[PDB]
C-alpha cells in the first residue's frame, strides 16, 4: 500500500506541477497562502513564490518526484529559480 | 559488509571539512584574532583602548567601532 | 525456513532506515549510532 499511494500523488500532482494564489500594486499579485503549504516545501516557501513571479513581470512584456530523505526535487527548485532572476535581473539591465 | 563501508563514509566526511569547508583556515585564523598572534592588531587594538583610561568608552559607537 | 522466511521480511523496515545514514558485539554498537548522523547530517548540506 506503498507503491499504491505513490501512484496517486504521482498523478494527482500532475495539474499542480504544470501551475501560490493571484489576485487582480505589485505585493497583492500574487501572495503565499499560509494553511496549504506541504510542511516538507516549507524551507522553500519564498524561493517558489519568487521564481514565477519574476517570470510574469517579463511574459506580460514580450520534471519533479517526490523521494523520501533524498532532496532531489529541493534542489531541483534551486535549479530553475537561479535562471529566473537571470532573466528579469538582466532583463533590466 | 558494513566495516567495509564505515570506514568510506568516515574518510569522506573527514576530507568534507578541509578541501571544502576549509576547517584548517578557521583555526589558524582564530589564532590570528583571538590568542593575539598577529602583532600590529593587538599592539594597536590595546594600544588604542588603553588610550582613553565610565559612561564612555562602553557605548556601541566606540567599542562596536574601534 | 519458516523462521526464516519470517525473519526475512521482519527486517525489511528496518533496513531502510539503516539505508538511511548510508547481545550483539558492543564494539559495533556505538559505530552504528554515529554511522548514521554523519550521513543525517550531509543531507542538510
Amino acid at each position: 500500500a506503498q507503491e499504491l499511494c505513490l501512484y496517486l500523488t504521482k498523478a494527482a500532482s500532475a495539474p499542480y506541477f504544470e501551475v501560490v494564489e493571484e489576485h487582480e500594486y505589485w505585493d497583492q499579485r500574487y501572495t503565499i497562502v499560509q494553511q496549504q503549504i506541504p510542511s516538507f516545501l516549507q524551507k522553500m516557501a519564498d524561493k517558489i513564490l519568487s521564481t514565477g513571479k519574476y517570470l510574469n513581470v517579463v511574459r506580460e512584456c514580450g520534471e519533479i518526484i517526490y523521494t523520501l530523505k533524498e532532496r532531489a526535487y529541493v534542489e531541483q527548485i534551486e535549479k530553475a529559480f537561479n535562471y529566473a532572476s537571470k532573466v528579469l535581473l538582466d532583463f533590466l539591465m | 559488509p558494513l566495516a567495509a563501508h564505515i570506514s568510506l563514509v568516515n574518510k569522506a566526511a573527514v576530507d568534507y571539512f578541509f578541501v571544502e569547508l576549509h576547517l584548517e583556515a578557521h583555526y589558524e585564523a582564530l589564532r590570528h584574532f583571538l590568542l593575539m598572534e598577529d602583532g600590529e592588531f593587538a599592539q594597536s587594538l590595546s594600544d588604542l583602548l588603553f588610550e582613553k583610561l565610565p559612561g564612555e568608552l562602553l557605548n556601541p559607537l566606540v567599542l562596536n567601532s574601534v | 525456513p519458516v523462521l526464516l522466511s519470517l525473519l526475512k521480511t521482519s527486517c525489511e523496515p528496518y533496513t531502510r532506515f539503516i539505508h538511511d545514514w548510508v547481545v550483539f558485539l558492543k564494539h559495533i554498537a556505538h559505530d552504528i549510532y554515529v554511522c548514521g548522523k554523519t550521513i543525517n547530517l550531509l543531507k542538510l548540506c
